[PDB]
């Protein structure tokens, strides 16, 4: 209706510098608005404590799931696409400022944003919007998705990560697998343990965890692979791939006995593929013999 | 109408109750008879004080014990005041009638006389062992009569025509067939020594050895009745030797009195050496005994003094303490807590006073340092005063020990805490890796090399307002400069990757890997978390026979590995890890260093053979002794 | 020379056991437990579903430990706060075991030790804050931070 | 002439003695009154057996307690037989006069009646806490009278006309100003629970909360029933009530003793050991003594030895003579006979439980320490206890086995039981002392507790066969002539190396000899036959209260046993032959000695020397 008339009575006074383009958006429960911000102290000292457009770091914003701070949502409500404006805010709204800028900039003891902890006062806010889209057009990120839709979106992330791995990229594939694993694990919390649904959720995470282990192994990060393979084995103790990956990781970090035991379990569980395990054992033995020869050199006349 | 009656008593069952349900130990019959004889002697002495003519039938006040094995009789003879016929019939024929009590009431005020006996039933204990009792008495203004009875409901009184006793009384007990043991010399000596040791008259014993050898049983006087300022240390020592049967004198003595609603006197001694069975559990605590009017009542039994002060020998004597019908325990036993408070206060005062004489306190501490630390572990009210008695070796002290007060006086201006290390021995703690930086900076470290020391520091959180800090625990804070802080930050930044790698290698062996602030020459060390047992405490706890293994998980601390940035080995390790993190040499060296630090920090390996095998392998090395499905298996799904 | 005897200081502990329902309903406890957590037997069994006794900050911690126990059959040592009758919060160090009547769990036996405030605060400070498989920096604590809570806590 | 007199009594002083010197605890007044009420109920119940018309003034036999904080009075109402005017005067006005005793002596023989009270002085304990006492009574063949007194030398009897009582007695105590704690619910409950828990009639407390009536003794004394007519469910319920334990019991033993000393006992074994089992600060109240279902005293270590402190039970008698306070047993020596019987039956129960493998598994897991403590402390039953021991073995895998099973598997040529004491199972299993012994197929017992070390000091043999430690010198193993000749050859070959090593390690050891028990290790340390072992020395050094100022005279000597078959030892012999004064041999010998010492359970007087040796070797290896 008239949201500026509501804002002015709400206690926030604003001014428009350059009006935006298009039409006012609905901004219903769940809407993304990518925009820049530049906060500078109104009158206490006049400096700039935080900045987003100064160094080119837009602030991705979803409009109103909870967003404990109400001020930013209302601020972004009264603008359209491609609009820039500046304004102040009363102390009653940003009285919890230290809980916002504590890590939003570091993650990517501040002496600038903490001035309000001792002297709260009006604070200017320079917003600059670029795009504003409702859910359904942009790709929703996993944390803010609903369980019903994520239960169907999980396979897409799996296939995307698989394609990325085959195409020759592992870090991005590792991240995709990590996100899919996080989505699946979070879902398990909704069901009771041991129930058939819990097991069903647990069956489709094993392939993703195995893929993540394989991706980590290619990156030369073996202790994480050991941890994850051990976690799989403690519950299944029948996965040939898990045992193979665990043995390979053990051999990488010079865990000879455990690697040999894991490969032996692989053989006695799925004897079909002997030659691969034999080649792995022989390579490990050659490496161990070379290192033993080298040590024989180090340890020579150590006493005489 | 309303009828009124007077209370009655049925005599036969009353006598049965007195003989069967009052006294549990039969030997106390001799105590009661000796008490009666002493009361009679007190009466005659008091009467003769003002009328010397009363002591014309005999001037010596004494008691005799005369066993007669042939007749199976025991005779107790005293030269006291005696009884008249009316006195015989009233005092000895009436139950719960006390002539001593009436004598006391008939007396004036402020009389220097204190007599045992106010119940009027003690005499009938003679029927615990005697089938028949005969009493021959002779008062000054009366004739010599004989009193006889078998506790059968009646007694006979008749004039006695026998050996004229000058004055006093004579009790003859005709012992039962099964109570003949009381005619033996050793049994009588034991009973008299236990119960009537401080009687104010010579208890003589007559035996046939032919001739009648006399064995006097009252040699030692109750010296505690005298004023403390009129007793020399020689008499104190003689009394202590008699009391404890010790060939050497006492170390210290505390003689004090208490006045008021609760009044008593006490005499407490400190032995020169600890007895070999001091802490043995099956050791009756008769170290302190309670007397009422110089008659033994009960032993300490951990009620007159705390368990950790059991090495103190002494006597507690009172005049007005309400006893139960048997004279071997108090009525309203809550009184024992007040006496305990007074005794503990005075013992602590004695300990504090002895600390001024250095050699004597050296001997005392060598003897009973364990007891002070046990008290600190156990007693919280006196914890502050006990902590001032502790003496320790320090890094800055020679062969002589020092107190925590001397340590606090010598503290540096920037120092805020007392530093201590607990270990197996002085040599082990002095040369350990935990005290390198602390000793190099000039600070002082207290050495605690006894298993009991670990129990004490668990309760001594602070002293003189300064907290005690262990150098084998994590988070050791030392005063420093800004340059030291910047250098430590530089080292932390430089060695972060190595610490991460070592933590990865030793995942479950330790909880954290960090940069040390206390190492100089060693490459690393292992410290425990602030809460939980230290290495030494864990070692001591795991060696306890009566320990519950199911609860060690709740008490053990976690291990942190601290590495020394300035050591060549750590620098080479950092270089190698930067070059190649998966180097086998680095992993082997990390494991070996962790094992060495674990063994050098007071811990024990879960399997020492692994360390032994590593060493043997090093020695041998030194001596020169010795298809298409492959891709399909590890590609996707 | 004194022969080897069994002289011992005989320290005193404060560990006590308790019995709980599968939702962690306290049904049965030691006398020391009552003296620590002042509660009549009639009240204790008729108070709540178990998680009503836990401090809010530790709720997710205890839920994770409960899931760990259900899976492995026993949750390792954990430290958290209990709600006494006095509406107080005392720190405890507990280990919970699961017992099976016949192939199925029947009840839980908990062995716990009371802690002082300093030790409990230190343990809380060292508590792990990063889950193994969280969803990275999605500002979940900022945007929504409102999860329905795990189902393990749901009644029955 | 000879005069004759009767014995008299001074009434006032007798009353003073009764009120001031007989009982040291004021709370026992309620016990006395409840005992009197139970006696009266017993008397009325017996009379109605042969004449049911007696129970016409009321059929229910009960006891009621009614505090009155406003009036400051405590009332005990019982529905017993009551007493007449003459009975009032004679019984309640005469000191040491007992109507209960006369009632017993009037009966016939073989009467199913057992009543407390035979001294005739208990009632006057009411004046411990009461200024004035009023007794309203009503016998069947008499009127309702009121008896009053202040224990001041006289008492008044009047005909009472207030609210009638059908039958029984009513004792009204007017409490003193300083004795009002007994008007509180908590105190009354505590006292009645302590003293009159097992009285044979209901005890109800009335309080203003409407009035709230609550029975206080809900558990019957089941130990009076026949042992063969009791199920396990009610045994468990009684155990739970007695111990306040949320779990059931593991085993029970119910027996009786007949003769001059007669008593019944009911002993329980808990399922789990309490956490404060050996805690010093606790009263020995695990077993309680009762006489005619009235509590007398606690165990106090007289009814049962210390190592059986985990047993919970009850001992009840009928004819134990008590002292006037009824708080101890005159000629208490009786409790040494009772203790003998209890120990006998407890060992019997332990033996019976062993036949059940899983229940005995639980019992051993819980209380195995107590059995070893008993073996150490007790010598009369040492043989019986040793048959209850269970150990892990080199051949038993996970499960534990007894010594009889060990003897059954004993080889024909074997003559001794082999054992090792160490810190843990892993340390001993992989020890160098058990290498050859396990290679030859012999069996070794694993003992991994300090209490085990205390236990083996008293258990010298079992079933005729001695126990031999594998960590002590002079280990004798069966062999063949080839073994003798080979050992002699090895000794002759290494005679020089042993001398050189003993020279290098002067005063650190006493002997260097060829080992007969090593296979893979190059050397080991063994202790002499006289003195403490390594584990024993470890356990003795950790006793805070023990005086270790003389332990130098109790520690054993250590002998270094080298393995001739090891490559390192052969190289050492070759190097020594080539040159005795070499430094390499000296350093290698010292390093070997330190490693063996650390591997044998000892601790170095200065671990930093070993650490520095290792650090120097590491630096040389790295090239620094
Ligand atoms: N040897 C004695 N000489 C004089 N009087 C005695 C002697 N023995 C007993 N009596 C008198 O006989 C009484 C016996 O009573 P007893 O049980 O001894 O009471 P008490 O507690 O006063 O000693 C005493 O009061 C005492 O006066
Ligand atoms: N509640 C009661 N009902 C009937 N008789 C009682 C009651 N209380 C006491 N008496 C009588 O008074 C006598 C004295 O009791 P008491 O002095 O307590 O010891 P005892 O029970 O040994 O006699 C008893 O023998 C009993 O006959
Ligand atoms: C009184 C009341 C509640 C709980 C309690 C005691 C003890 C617990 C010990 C471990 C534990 C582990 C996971 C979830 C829990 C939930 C509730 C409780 C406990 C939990
Ligand atoms: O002599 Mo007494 O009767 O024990 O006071
Ligand atoms: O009721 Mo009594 O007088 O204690 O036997
Ligand atoms: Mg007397
Ligand atoms: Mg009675």
């Amino acid at each position: 209706a008239d949201i500026i008339a509501r804002l002015r009575e709400d206690g926030i006074q604003k001014r428009v510098i350059q009006e935006g383009r298009g039409e006012l958006p609905d901004f219903q429960d769940g809407t993304k608005a990518t925009f820049h911000y530049r906060t500078l102290h109104s009158d206490d000292e006049g400096t700039v404590l935080d900045d987003s457009r100064a160094r080119g770091k837009p602030m991705e914003l979803i409009i109103g799931k909870k967003f404990k701070l109400p001020v930013w949502e209302t601020i972004v409500c009264t603008m359209r696409e491609g609009e820039i404006a500046q304004f102040l805010c009363d102390i009653k709204h940003v009285v919890l400022y230290p809980l916002v800028a504590k890590s939003l900039r570091n993650i990517a003891g501040h002496a600038d944003l903490d001035a309000l902890q001792q002297n709260p006062q009006p604070l200017i806010f320079h917003m600059e919007m670029l795009k504003v889209e409702s859910p359904g057009t942009y790709q929703q990120d996993p944390w803010a998705m609903t369980d019903e839709e994520k239960a169907k979106a999980v396979p897409l992330i799996h296939q995307e990560g698989n394609r990325l791995y085959r195409e020759g990229h592992v870090k991005e594939a590792a991240a995709k697998y990590y996100d899919a694993i996080a989505c699946l694990k979070n879902l398990q919390m909704k069901e009771q343990p041991g129930s058939p649904e819990w097991i069903q959720l647990d069956q489709q995470i094993t392939p993703l965890l195995l893929n993540y282990c394989q991706c980590k192994l290619v990156v030369e990060e073996y202790y994480e692979v050991l941890d994850h393979c051990s976690s799989i084995l403690n519950k299944y103790d029948d996965n040939v791939k898990a045992y193979f990956k665990r043995g390979k990781a053990h051999a990488a970090v010079w865990n000879a006995q455990e690697a040999q035991a894991d490969f032996a379990k692989v053989l006695e569980l799925d004897p079909a593929l002997a030659p691969v395990v034999s080649r792995e054992l022989q390579a490990l033995e050659a490496r161990i013999r070379q290192k033993d020869e080298e040590d024989k050199a180090r340890f020579r006349g150590i006493f005489s | 109408e309303v009828e009124t009656f007077a209370f009655q008593a049925e005599i036969a069952q009353l006598m049965s109750l007195i003989i069967n349900t009052f006294y549990s130990n039969k030997e106390i019959f001799l105590r009661e008879l000796i008490s009666n004889a002493s009361d009679a002697l007190d009466k005659i002495r008091y009467e003769s004080l003002t009328d010397p003519s009363k002591l014309d039938s005999g001037k010596e006040l004494k008691i005799d014990i005369i066993p007669n094995p042939q007749e199976r009789t025991l005779t107790l003879v005293d030269t006291g005041i005696g009884m008249t016929k009316a006195d015989l019939i009233n005092n000895l024929g009436t139950i719960a009638k006390s002539g001593t009590k009436a004598f006391m009431e008939a007396l004036q005020a402020g009389a220097d006389i204190s007599m045992i006996g106010q119940f009027g039933v003690g005499f009938y204990s003679a029927y615990l062992v005697a089938e028949k009792v005969v009493v021959i008495t002779k008062h000054n203004d009366d004739e010599q009569y004989a009193w006889e009875s078998s506790a059968g409901g009646s007694f006979t009184v008749r004039a006695d025509h026998g050996e004229p006793i000058g004055r006093g009384t004579k009790v003859i007990l005709h012992l039962k067939e099964d109570q003949t043991e009381y005619l033996e010399e050793r049994r009588v000596k034991e009973v008299v020594k236990k119960h009537s040791q401080f009687i104010g008259y010579p208890i003589t014993l007559y035996l046939e050895k032919k001739y009648i050898d006399q064995e006097e049983l009252n040699k030692t006087k109750p010296i505690w009745t005298r004023n403390p300022d009129d007793i020399t240390q020689e008499e104190y020592g003689e009394f202590y030797k008699s009391l404890t049967n010790d060939w050497e004198d006492h170390l210290a003595v505390k003689h004090f009195s208490v006045e008021g609603q609760l009044e008593f006197r006490a005499l407490l001694f400190i032995p020169r050496r600890a007895p070999f069975d001091l802490f043995e559990n099956k050791k009756k605590k008769n170290n302190i005994k309670l007397y009422v009017r110089r008659v033994f009542i009960m032993d300490s039994c951990d009620e007159l003094i705390p368990e950790y002060l059991n090495f103190i020998r002494g006597v507690v004597d009172s005049e007005d303490l309400p006893l139960n019908i048997s004279r071997e325990m108090l009525q309203q036993s809550k009184i024992l807590k007040v006496i305990r408070k007074n005794i503990v206060k005075k013992c602590l005062e004695l300990f504090s006073e002895l600390a001024e004489d250095k050699e004597n306190y050296k001997k005392f501490y060598e003897a009973f340092s364990k007891n002070l630390k046990l008290g600190i572990h156990e007693d919280s009210t006196n914890r502050r005063r006990l902590s001032e008695l502790l003496r320790y070796h320090t890094s800055q002290s020679g062969d002589e020990m020092t107190s925590l007060s001397e340590y606090v006086s010598r503290m540096k201006e920037t120092q805020k805490s007392i530093y201590y290390i607990t270990g197996e021995s002085k040599e082990q703690v002095a040369n350990s890796a935990f005290v390198e930086r602390v000793r190099k900076r000039g600070f002082e470290v207290v050495y605690m090399t006894e298993p009991i020391d670990e129990y004490c520091v668990q309760q001594l959180k602070e002293f003189d307002g300064k907290s005690l800090v262990s150098v084998t625990k994590e988070g050791l804070e030392l005063p420093e400069d800004e340059e030291e802080k910047k250098k430590m930050e530089e080292s932390k930044a430089k060695f972060e990757n190595l610490c991460k790698l070592m933590k990865e290698i030793l995942d479950k062996k330790v909880e954290k890997v960090t940069i040390s602030n206390r190492l100089v020459s060693s490459p690393c060390c292992i410290v425990t978390s602030t809460y939980g047992w230290t290495a030494n405490m864990e070692r001591i706890m795991k060696a306890q026979a009566l320990r519950d293994n199911s609860t060690m998980g709740y008490m053990m601390a976690k291990k942190h590995l601290e590495i020394n940035p300035d050591h060549p080995i750590v620098e080479t390790l950092r270089q190698k890890a930067e070059a190649d993190k998966n180097d086998k040499a680095v992993k082997d060296l990390v494991v070996l260093l962790f094992e060495t630090a674990l063994l050098s920090s007071g811990f024990s390996l879960e399997d020492p053979q692994t360390h032994s095998n590593r060493i043997y392998r090093m020695i041998k090395l030194g001596l020169g002794i010795d298809d298409e499905d492959a891709s399909r298996m590890e590609e996707v799904d | 020379l004194q022969p080897p005897s069994i002289l011992e200081i005989r320290t005193k502990n404060f560990i006590f056991r308790t019995k709980h329902k599968l939702d962690f309903t306290p049904i049965g406890c030691d006398a020391k437990g009552r003296i620590v957590l002042g509660y009549t037997e009639a009240e204790l069994c008729t108070r709540g579903s178990g998680y009503q006794f836990i401090h809010a900050a530790d709720m997710l911690y205890c839920a994770e430990s409960h899931i760990r126990m259900i899976k492995t059959g026993e949750s390792g040592m954990i430290v958290f706060r209990l709600l006494t009758k006095n509406n107080r919060w005392t720190w405890v160090q507990s280990n919970a075991r699961l017992l099976y009547k016949n192939g199925r769990p029947d009840y839980i036996i908990v062995t716990q030790r009371p802690l002082t405030d300093e030790e409990g605060t230190e343990h809380l400070r060292k508590r792990n804050t990063k889950l193994p498989f969280m969803f990275t920096t999605g500002e979940a604590v900022l945007y929504e931070a409102t999860n329905p809570f795990p189902a393990i806590m749901d009644p029955l």
